[PDB]
């Protein structure tokens, strides 16, 4: 095989949340942001060379919610079986003092596609410059997700990626700090 | 470049 | 929160072999975590993997016309979407940023660990080689595997565990489809 493009979408009841996104060989090309009703491109560049009518996607998402309810009943309402994440915290590039970089909290192999993720610099939450990706599809029909925290490698600081997914008993913390 | 095509979802209740 | 969740997952896959010389199309209807309904461009009709899809399959397979149209996707949908942006995907190319450092410096009297850290290169395909005095270090090498950063770039780390001699010149050679000639960085004593 050489490449694979996947139009991937999903609806989740009772949370009533869905997602529409195109995946090219593992990475996200774009995805329709339900709320804003607009399509979002992973890389600015991508948009300047192609387009998609967000609306049409919001159309599928809805027929999905439908087919879902029919598929629920048809199986005597058997719920999904939670599958706990698998978190790893890597640094984008080799970390060297006072030199800009990014922390990647990489959450893998889970489902249902629902999880709260918090960055903590020395046990306190951080809400800035941080960024995440939508829920990316896996060949096993689970999900993968990414979180970003650009930082400045300091010798005195310590970071923690707290992840809470329903399949976890208590929250989960992956720890990181300069000098393993 | 150009424009993306998406297959449409069709449902059938039985 | 324990109230049951029900998930619907729809996947439309376009598999390309040899550019677009041989395309394949798939539709996977998924419930929670199992695939029940599936259209294969190579089969022509829908197949119900699990009894959950049974109805659907037989209902669509009766519409021979529609069942035909779906075979067309390999062109109307797949091959079309392919070119709509091969410009920024098939042809994406970000040059690897290689750096070679060794874990623990002080340790140059005994066992050490040299690290080749390839970062931010795009086309997943890459290949690293560890040269101890221009001589393939065919073994005793440990790799991180390929790592997806999620931002259309990868990174990987290949380390060499060796006893550092003040003369031996270990080199890391990186070969990736974004550079005319191989990328090499050296490190010795
Ligand atoms: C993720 O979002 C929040 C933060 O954990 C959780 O929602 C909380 O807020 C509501 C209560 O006022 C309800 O949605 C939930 O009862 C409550 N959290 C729970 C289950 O105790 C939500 O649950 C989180 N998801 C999880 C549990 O991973
Ligand atoms: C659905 O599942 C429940 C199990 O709690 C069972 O009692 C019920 O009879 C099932 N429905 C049928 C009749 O298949």
């Amino acid at each position: 095989e050489e490449h694979v493009i996947i139009q991937a979408e999903f609806y989740l009841n009772p949370d009533q949340s869905g997602e529409f996104m195109f995946d090219f060989d593992g990475d996200e090309i774009f995805h329709v942001d339900m709320a804003k009703k607009e399509t979002v491109w992973r890389l600015e560049e991508f948009g300047r060379f192609a387009s998609f009518e967000a609306q049409g996607a919001l159309a599928n998402i809805a027929v999905d919610k439908a087919n879902l309810e029919i598929m629920t009943k048809r199986s005597n309402y058997t719920p999904i079986t939670n599958v706990p994440p698998e978190v790893t915290v890597l640094t984008n590039s080799p970390v060297e003092l006072r030199e800009p970089n990014v922390l990647i909290c990489f959450i893998d192999k889970f489902t249902p596609p629902v999880v709260n993720v918090t960055w903590l610099r020395n046990g306190k939450p951080v809400t800035t410059g941080v960024s995440e990706t939508v829920f990316l599809p896996r060949e096993d029909h689970l999900f993968r997700k990414f979180h970003y925290l650009p930082f400045l490698p300091s010798t005195e600081d310590v970071y923690d990626c707290r992840v809470e997914h329903w399949g976890l008993d208590e929250p989960l913390l992956k720890h990181w700090e300069f000098d393993a | 470049g150009g424009v993306y095509h998406f297959v449409k979802k069709h449902v059938h209740e039985s | 929160d324990t109230r049951p969740r029900f998930l619907q997952q729809d996947k439309y896959e376009c598999h390309f072999f040899n550019g677009t010389e041989r395309v394949r199309f798939l539709h996977r209807d998924i419930y929670n975590q199992e695939e029940d309904l599936r259209f294969d461009s190579d089969v022509g009709e829908y197949r119900a993997v699990t009894e959950l899809g049974r109805p659907d399959a037989e209902y669509w397979n009766s519409q021979k016309d529609f069942l035909e149209d779906r075979r067309a996707a390999v062109d109307t949908y797949c091959r079309h979407n392919y070119g709509v942006g091969e410009s920024f995907t098939v042809q994406r190319r970000v040059e690897p940023k290689v750096t070679v450092y060794p874990a623990r410096t002080q340790t140059l009297q005994h066992h050490n660990l040299l690290v080749c850290s390839v970062n931010g290169f795009y086309p997943g395909s890459i290949e690293v080689r560890w040269f101890r005095n221009s001589q393939e270090e065919k073994a005793g090498v440990v790799s991180t595997g390929l790592i997806q950063n999620g931002d259309w770039t990868f990174q990987t780390l290949v380390m060499l565990e060796t006893v550092p001699r003040s003369g031996e010149v270990y080199t890391c050679q990186v070969e990736h489809p974004s550079v005319t000639s191989p990328l090499t960085v050296e490190w010795r004593a």
